[PDB]
RNA sequence: AAGACCAGGCU
């Protein structure tokens, strides 16, 4: 009867957005990231990255909720600079470190599998 | 007591008393006395020696057997109202020796003092280690606890069967589970339980279940359903005719398309039924016709597995009809331990979300830690404990009740020997984040059982529905 | 129709209206072979 | 003669040749026999 | 012939009695079944065990409001033959009078 | 049909007098798991009336000591009025005393 | 007869008059949810798909209610019939019927139940009026009805094979009734005893002390993430307690924002001493052990039964009574929330460990044992020569088990007094009891110590056999184990005869609980 | 302020298991990676089967079951495959789909164990990873024929998806961060990893520490060799972040 | 009834070890000799092949309904 | 149809 199919964890039908942005009328210069069928694997990396920029006040994430597949990132950033500059910016940065993993793990594989 | 014990002219159901006090002797071969067996002991002696144990060992093609024991005097039946007059010792290495002289007129001695419980008590590994009203809910839940029932169950045509995918017998057995051939039709899975507070889905009596192990084959199970039905051929019958019914031929009509049916109104089996489906085409023929068909119980959405036809009493064509359906394990699904820890299933995370160990392993169970402190049952932590040494170990650990051979720093001190902390616990990293727990959980293999009761067959809603024929009410059920 | 014995394991030729005996054996159990139309069941 | 601390094999020992010998059920079937 | 009484399963007139682990799989019969039912219209019926009080022996009792302060009564069977199920009581009246 | 009514039914005594007789014999045996079946084929029923409030009968007795499993009870209205037979108990069959 | 016919229960006067079966029911297992509020509930599609609400046709919604009707009955949430002014009902589930589609104002549309319905919930042994409250439907997956966990205290009710029933009001009048007096918030204070009555319950309670202790200082990472899991803050993060050697924020910290409004409250920890406040450090309590709570600040102590739970003055009471319901309910689940997702760091568990003691204490329970066994026998061997005196009012029967009962409970108190002291502060059996969550120590006890004397309606065990108890014991033995005393302690495991003498125990409140219940019942029902 | 820096030791490395240290990065970096071995690696597994004949004493779905959980070669063809919601065509064809055929019979007395040696697929890389699995024993006279299809998925979906035999996961293997609290330190045995002496329980605290080396032991079931679960691995997570990054330059775009 | 394919923890293939584990045992090795030497190192796969009943060699005792 | 008995579950 009412279990879900396997795919609400990782798959978008018409009409979700990926991502939707709202501002966060509490704090200035606050804004409030909803990410689509995404779970904990991107919503920590994303918040980790986030938390070493210093220009970044706030920055936290969570599932509302377990059986759902959503998340949501909240970003506070100093008056100078937008959180939709520093989400980017995290972004980037992150992928520019998977890609040096990447090469130095298959340089550590090559070097493994002679001598 | 002698000729009895020589079964020479009084047979051993016969019980004999004799009231001092009262200068009473009573004799009784009355049928529905209830009696048990006893080891006779004579002065501070046993009278079974090491020749009837190496016999007995030898039994087989040896022909000797309980009843040579029993004809050598050396065991002896008692029934209640004589045990009045014996003086029994609990185990003899114990209580015949000369400790600080209690008694010493000591007349019989127990087998095993583990033979006081019964069939479904026997299975509970440590009983006494837990509360007793644990131990009564235990042996009610036992009877509920799904697995293979009989061996020919493909045979037999039976409503309401259920079947587990893959039984396992306990890594933590007792010693009379041999005799209950518990190994031989096992009725659970010994599976990876952790106790601690994850994500406050498993608070109250609930579990939290590992998805993962469940899409593996996880108490996996299937559900029987038996449908008997017949032509009615006797008395005022006309006939009652199975038969593929036409559209609109019979008064009696529904939305429900007969097109499933065969050239004898019968489902062959391997077609896949849902709701409404008419399994069985019987048509009256009426003084012009109706439909008497029979219909699956609604949302049942099973496979046909096997269709019978044969004549009954009678001579007339009578068929049985078994459906099955897979049942995967669910959130309002119910399971519970060998110790009375029953609870529902709060939520399922899979592998990534689940805590793991340093070395990958993840628990397939999850269950709060508040159901031990009220609840009383070490039984269960002890279980778990030796479970996590016997997997280690490559042996099946004895839980035997009353054993001395047995303790918890025991356990602990073997345990500590494999590289494992020696009281059991462990440490967990945070599925989420990869953080380590603060505190370290208790983790091990218990062996737990899948119960009948499941929430698809507990469901249920209403809106505007039958009424009762008399009060004009909703109906009842 | 055929229907195969409970028995003997044959099969029998057989109609709606017919009283049931095996035509091998004379045993009154039969059961209808798994039909031919397909039914697609997912590996999960 | 007596058995020595060997208790724990021995007891077990007679307990599986009286449930060989009987079973669990024989208080129905030698009811109905009788 | 007088009638018909049904057999229980396994049992010293049962089909199945001595018969091996061979026979039993031949006939479709598990050899873990222990028997000990009867098979009536196709279903299993199991007899559970009555208790009841024992029989021919003598046994004093008493009851709080009842006119007797003790109550001796004896539930007499014959051999479990023609049994009347008859009880004789013999009791002592309470103390009482006035 | 006498044998095939009260073996079905569970009414012990004549279907005329079924308002006289005793009821709850031979039930259904029980299939759900071979524990169950076993727990089913051994097991004793007091005849005292389940609606009685009376505690005294339902109460562990210290003489069901081997005899009756102390854990082994239905939860509900038949509290200690269902019993369970040990592992080792035997029920006497009966001889005569010739 | 007839006089059957309208006589006892189920006939016509109580089983259909006073009570009787209705529509637009349902009834599920229950799961936990921590995730909802205190007044939602969970349902199933199913469910909801299957029950439906009559609304009225208007001008503002009656383009929402002509997408329901193209929905239809198959996809989730369109109507099932169609009600016309003359009453005519039309039908939407076997047949599209175009024509008959179209919608006018005063026509009556069934639709499905959606979130924000609001519902009467129920669970059946219905003892008090907070045994049926109104909740707010939200839709989730799966088919278990899910609701929060400081909700299951009112029912009485834990996640173990248990149904409830759901009520769909199906009028605007009684949904605004319902709305207006029968909602989880309105319900959080008793009349009975003018206490609350929803409390905090299980983890969230020994997360709480846990949390509140001293020791606990969190990083900037852990707060930001604790602070994303508040609904009623304001955004603004609060200055740590300590700066410099690195940002450091405390637990009692982050509480205070959990803390709605101003509120001034003083409750004292269960671990509280009496010596503290007679001499110095009255105000600077050093076990932390005193709470005090100021302009919504938790300033010192730790919090637990006897603070969060459900007692006269404690802080939920208070937080009622100054803010009323609305703002109680957010506290409750922010609470719920926030000091889960911080569990999920420090963890909670039970184990063998936290039920083995030290090696000298066991040392010290088995003398005491010895002793007061001893101590028994000289009583005994006192009566034996004759040498007892009877106490006034009392036999002489009556005055020798009062003295071997007396010897007994101080020997079973002693010994759970040393090990209770015994446990160490990490120890998880002493973290439950402490914080009120679940335990005691008369458990604490029973598990490491001692399980005690077992009792047969309120007396010492019986002589079943005929001066004996058990064929094990001798006839006449009124020592300690042959009347039921249990020496040895759950880990270490009972004798065979103690274990017979605890089925026996345990026996008897298995009876009561079997047999109490009608008497409560009539009682109550002739009360009403 | 700036990205990692990370360097990659491997240790061990061997058809079955790879061993390699992860220094200097995040723990979230550590644990999404350890996440994605899991649950985010494409691989081939059986999703379709049909049944034709099935005379054993196993029901259909029973056997349907067991056929989804043997591991199949997945080393080449997973990269070039496409998934079954993506693919054009209504039906199974050879760019989205491989067709496997079994047809067992047991003509002997003795019994025979239906094995994965008796899987036949259409094309040579797609082998069973495979004594080998046994799929059901078959008396004599019983007989099983079927046809499946196998798809690509990933461990989200169900487990049979899974490439990995368990992950182990460590870091700080001495104590020193004092993420976990020992109520008694001389009760813990050391890690294979632990640096410190047979005397001393654990590393004294060192409060300026974060968590900084992540060992690993990836165990492969067979489908992937343990070597490229890893790489897949990587390129799979920074795809999802390219793919965050480009939807997130659209919903910026809505935005301004 | 039959050996899992996967142990349900871990995931590690044990249904082609059954065999192997049978004959070792048979060839006078322990039960935990037999597991070292199949290579099962954690106790969640252990258990697998430890605590496994093959009630499949009982169930093929009885002839099949098929010709 | 309806009535009867029985068994089990949650307090
Ligand atoms: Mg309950
Ligand atoms: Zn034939
Ligand atoms: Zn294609
Ligand atoms: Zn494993």
């Amino acid at each position: 009867m009412n279990a879900p199919p396997a795919f609400e964890s990782f798959l978008l039908f018409e009409g979700e957005k990926k991502i939707t942005i709202n501002k966060d009328t509490k704090v200035p210069n606050a804004c409030l990231f909803t990410i689509n069928k995404e779970d904990h694997t991107l919503g920590n990396i994303i918040k980790s990255q986030l938390l070493k920029d210093p220009q970044v006040l706030f920055a936290g994430y969570k599932v509302p909720h377990p059986l759902e597949h959503k998340i949501i990132i909240r970003v506070q950033t100093t008056p100078d600079y937008s959180p939709q500059e520093a989400f980017t910016n995290a972004i980037t940065d992150l992928i520019s470190e998977l890609s040096l993993l990447e090469e130095r793990f298959r340089v550590a594989i090559k070097d493994k599998q002679e001598g | 007591r002698k000729l009895r014990r020589q079964m020479d002219i009084i047979v051993s159901e016969v019980s004999m008393i004799r009231d001092i006090r009262e200068r009473e002797i009573r004799i009784y071969t009355d049928a529905g006395r209830i009696c048990r067996p006893l080891l006779i002991v004579e002065k501070q002696k046993l009278l079974l020696k090491k020749r009837h144990i190496d016999q007995l060992k030898e039994r087989e093609y040896n022909n000797y057997s309980w009843q040579d024991l029993v004809a050598s005097g050396v065991v002896e039946y008692i029934d209640t109202l004589e045990e009045e007059t014996v003086m029994l010792a609990m185990t003899p290495d114990d209580l015949q020796e000369k400790e600080v002289a209690y008694c010493s007129t000591y007349t019989h001695c127990e087998i095993h003092p583990s033979m006081i419980l019964g069939v479904c008590a026997s299975i509970i590994p440590f009983p006494d280690h837990n509360q007793s009203p644990r131990n009564t809910y235990q042996s009610a839940m036992g009877k509920q606890a799904m697995g293979v029932y009989i061996t020919n169950f493909h045979v037999r045509m039976d409503t309401l069967a259920h079947v587990l995918y893959y039984p396992q017998k306990p890594l933590v057995t007792t010693r009379s589970m041999e005799y209950l051939r518990f190994r031989e039709l096992p009725a659970g899975i010994n599976s990876i339980v952790a106790i601690a507070s994850y994500t406050g889905y498993n608070q109250e009596d609930s579990v939290i279940m590992n998805r993962s192990a469940v899409d593996r084959g996880f108490f996996r199970s299937v559900f029987y359903r038996s449908y008997k039905e017949q032509e009615s051929k006797k008395g005022f019958d006309q006939e009652e005719v199975f038969e593929k019914p036409t559209r609109e031929t019979c008064q009696g009509m529904r939305h429900a398309i007969y097109d499933k049916l065969d050239d004898d109104g019968l489902i062959a089996p391997g077609v896949r039924v849902s709701g409404d489906d008419v399994i069985i085409g019987k048509t009256v023929t009426l003084p012009t016709k109706r439909d008497c068909s029979t219909f699956l119980r609604t949302s049942e959405t099973g496979i046909v597995d096997q269709v019978m036809v044969t004549l009954n009493q009678e001579g007339y064509k009578f068929c049985k009809i078994r459906v099955r359906s897979v049942r995967i394990p669910q959130i309002g699904d119910k399971f519970a331990s060998r110790h009375g820890q029953k609870g529902t299933c709060g939520i399922q995370y899979r592998q990534e979300d689940m805590p793991f160990t340093c070395e990958g392993i993840t628990p397939d169970i999850i269950i709060n830690p508040h159901a031990i402190p009220s609840r009383m049952t070490i039984g269960h932590l002890i279980e778990c404990l030796q479970g996590k040494v016997s997997a280690n170990k490559g042996e099946i650990g004895d839980a035997t009740p009353f054993n001395d051979a047995v303790n918890v720093q025991k356990i602990s001190n073997l345990l500590s020997d494999y590289g494992y902390h020696l009281r059991g616990n462990e440490v967990l990293y945070n599925g989420f984040t990869g953080r380590k727990i603060t505190s370290q959980i208790f983790i091990g293999p218990t062996y737990y059982q899948r119960l009948k009761h499941m929430v698809d067959d507990k469901i249920h809603s209403r809106a505007r529905g039958p009424i009762q024929i008399l009060n004009r009410q909703p109906m009842e059920g | 129709m055929i229907y195969i014995c409970g028995e003997c394991h044959t099969e029998n030729e057989i109609k709606s209206r017919d009283p049931i005996r095996c035509r091998e054996c004379g045993y009154r159990i039969m059961y209808k072979k798994r039909t031919k139309r397909l039914v697609v069941f997912d590996a999960r | 003669e007596i058995t020595p601390d060997l208790w724990q094999e021995a007891c077990w020992i007679v307990i599986s040749s009286y449930f060989d010998e009987k079973g669990l059920v024989r208080q129905q079937l030698d009811s109905f026999d009788e | 012939f007088i009638g018909k009484i049904p057999i229980m399963l396994r049992s010293t007139y049962c089909l199945l009695n001595g018969l091996t682990d061979r026979d039993l799989c031949e006939l479709n019969e598990c050899p873990l079944d222990p028997g000990g039912y009867f098979i009536i219209n196709g279903s299993e019926k199991v007899l559970i065990a009555q208790e009841k009080m024992a029989t021919n022996t003598v046994y004093v009792f008493a009851k709080k409001d009842s006119k007797y302060a003790y109550t001796g009564e004896c539930r007499s069977c014959l051999e479990n033959s023609s049994r009347p199920t008859s009880t004789i009581w013999v009791s002592m009246l309470a103390r009482g009078g006035q | 049909d006498g044998l095939k009514y009260s073996l079905a039914t569970g009414n012990w005594g004549d279907q005329k007098k079924a308002h006289q007789a005793r009821a709850g014999v031979s039930q259904v045996l029980n299939r759900l798991t071979f524990a169950s079946t076993l727990s089913h084929l051994r097991r004793l029923n007091s005849p005292i009336g389940r609606d009685g409030k009376l505690a005294k009968p339902r109460q562990l007795h210290n003489t069901l000591w081997g005899m009756v499993c102390p854990a082994e009870t239905p939860e509900g209205h038949a509290v200690g009025l269902v019993k369970n037979l040990a592992l080792m108990a035997y029920i006497s069959v009966g001889s005569q005393p010739s | 007869s007839l006089k059957q016919r309208l006589k006892g229960k189920e006939g016509r006067v109580r089983g259909n008059l006073m009570g009787k079966r209705v529509d637009f029911s349902a009834r599920t297992v229950i799961t936990p949810d921590p995730n909802l509020s205190i007044d939602q509930v969970g349902v199933p599609r199913s469910i909801a798909a299957n029950m439906t609400f009559a609304e009225i046709v208007t001008p503002f919604n009656i383009d929402r209610l002509q997408e329901l009707v193209r929905r239809g009955n198959s996809q989730y949430p369109g109507a099932k019939y169609i009600i016309r002014d003359n009453g005519d009902r039309i039908d939407l589930r076997f047949h599209p019927k175009p024509s008959d589609l179209h919608l006018q104002t005063g026509y009556k549309v069934e639709r499905h139940m959606c979130d924000g319905d609001i519902v009467i919930f129920n669970r059946q042994p219905t003892l008090h009026k907070m045994s049926m409250m109104g909740h707010r439907v939200r839709i989730l997956p799966w088919s278990t009805f899910r609701l929060n966990l400081s909700v299951t205290t009112p029912y009485n009710a834990d996640f173990d094979g248990d149904e409830m029933n759901l009520h769909l009001p199906q009028s605007l009048e009684t949904r605004a009734e319902i709305q207006e007096l029968a909602m989880v918030p309105r319900m959080i204070v008793t009349p009975q005893s003018n206490r609350p009555v929803m409390g905090i319950v299980q983890d969230t309670l020994t997360a709480v002390r846990k949390f509140t202790k001293r020791d606990v200082f969190l990083e900037r990472g852990e707060v930001m993430n604790l602070l994303m899991f508040l609904s009623t803050w304001d955004g603004k993060v609060p200055q740590p307690a300590i700066l410099k050697p690195r940002p450091l924020w405390t637990g009692k910290q982050i509480f205070s924002l959990i803390i709605p409004g101003h509120i001034n409250c003083i409750r004292t920890h269960s671990t509280h001493p009496d010596d503290e406040d007679s001499g110095p450090y009255k105000h600077i309590s050093p076990g932390d052990t005193k709470v005090v709570v100021e302009n919504g600040e938790l300033i010192m102590g730790i919090l637990c039964k006897k603070s969060l739970g459900t007692s006269a003055g404690s802080l939920v009471h208070i937080s009622y009574l100054e803010m009323g319901h609305d703002i109680t309910r957010l506290f409750y689940s922010n609470i719920q929330t926030v000091i889960n997702n911080w569990l999920l760091i420090e963890g909670h568990t039970i184990g063998i460990g936290d039920s083995i003691a030290d090696s000298k204490t066991y040392q010290d329970i088995q003398n005491t044992i010895k002793k007061a066994k001893q101590d028994v026998i000289e009583v005994i061997e006192k009566a034996h020569n004759n040498e007892l005196e009877p106490t006034p009012g009392n036999t002489l029967r009556q005055t020798f088990e009062n003295q071997v009962n007396r010897i007994l409970n101080d020997a079973r108190d002693k010994t759970g007094s040393s090990a209770q002291k015994s446990l160490s502060e990490y120890n998880n059996f002493k973290s439950m009891v402490v914080s009120g969550a679940k335990g005691s120590k008369i458990n604490i006890s029973q598990v490491i110590a001692v399980v005690g004397q077992q009792n047969v309606e309120g007396k010492r065990i019986p002589f079943g056999f005929k001066h004996r108890t058990l064929p094990h014991f001798i006839k006449d033995d009124y020592g300690p184990e042959s009347r039921g005393f249990v020496e040895n302690s759950y880990l270490a495991g009972l004798t065979p005869t103690e274990f017979f003498f605890h089925a026996m125990g345990g026996r008897e409140g298995l009876i009561d609980t079997a047999v109490k219940t009608a008497e409560t019942g009539y009682i109550q029902r002739r009360l009403i | 302020p700036y990205a990692n820096q990370p360097t990659v030791r491997i240790t061990e490395l061997t058809d079955e298991n790879v061993k390699f240290i992860i220094e200097n990065t995040d723990l979230a970096v550590a644990n999404s990676i350890r996440r994605v071995f899991i649950a985010e690696v494409p691989i081939i597994a059986i999703d379709w089967v049909q049944i034709d004949a099935n005379s054993s004493v196993l029901h259909d779905e029973f056997i349907a079951h067991r056929l989804g959980l043997i591991p199949l070669i997945s080393d080449d063809i997973v990269d070039k495959l496409q998934y079954s919601r993506d693919c054009t065509c209504e039906e199974f064809c050879p760019e989205c789909s491989v067709e496997f055929t079994l047809d067992v019979r047991c003509n002997e007395d003795q019994t025979r164990h239906v094995t994965s040696r008796d899987l036949i697929s259409n094309s040579p890389r797609v082998i069973p990873v495979t004594d080998d699995i046994l799929i059901v024993k078959l008396r004599k006279g019983q007989e099983l024929r079927l046809r499946a299809y196998a798809k690509k998925g990933f461990g989200k979906e169900h487990a049979k998806w899974n490439p990995t035999a368990g992950v182990a996961f460590e870091y700080d293997p001495d104590n020193a961060l004092r993420h976990t609290v020992y109520p008694k330190p001389e009760e813990w045995p050391k890690s294979e990893y632990s640096e410190l002496d047979e005397d001393e329980s654990q590393a004294p605290y060192d409060p300026n520490g974060k968590p900084e080396r992540f060992y690993y032991n990836v165990e492969s079931c067979g489908s992937l060799r343990p070597e490229t679960i890893v790489l897949s691995a990587l390129s799979g997570l920074k795809k999802k972040l390219s793919d965050l990054q480009t939807q997130l330059s659209h919903e910026i775009q809505s935005d301004v | 009834m039959i050996i899992p394919v996967r142990c349900f923890t871990c995931g590690k293939i044990v249904g082609n070890k059954w065999e192997a584990y049978l004959g070792l045992l048979q060839a006078e090795y322990t039960e935990g000799d037999a597991l070292d030497a199949l290579g099962l190192k954690r106790y969640c796969c252990r258990r697998m092949l430890l605590a496994h009943v093959d009630l499949i060699e009982k169930l093929l005792n009885y002839a099949p309904l098929e010709k």
